[PDB]
């Protein structure tokens, strides 16, 4: 199961950006779809699912590739992004 | 982006 399910809610991670500093660079749609909530601190996120917290984001970063790159074993992104995608990344 |  989730580390936090409370944030299982893509709609909820979403509206927790509503202060992120890098709208442009990295879309919060894209950060909540990917499982990924604000903290509130910098440009600091976490995943509901695995937990891990991802910060220091550069411009045109793609969340999806991130989660693949540094949580390969979250299983929200192993049944949201299949195995193939995972592999692939790395 | 990096973990934390
Ligand atoms: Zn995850």
């Amino acid at each position: 199961g989730p580390a936090f399910p409370g944030m299982g809610s893509e709609e909820l991670r979403l509206a927790s950006f509503y202060d992120w500093p890098l709208t442009a660079e990295v879309p919060p749609e894209l950060l909540a779809a990917a499982g990924f909530f604000h903290t509130g601190h910098q440009d600091k996120v976490r995943c509901f699912f695995c937990y891990g917290g991802l910060q220091s984001w550069k411009r045109g970063d793609d969340p999806w590739t991130e989660h693949a790159k540094w949580f390969p074993g979250c299983q929200f992104l192993l049944r949201s992004k299949g195995q193939e995608y995972i592999n692939n990344i790395h | 982006a990096v973990p934390w």
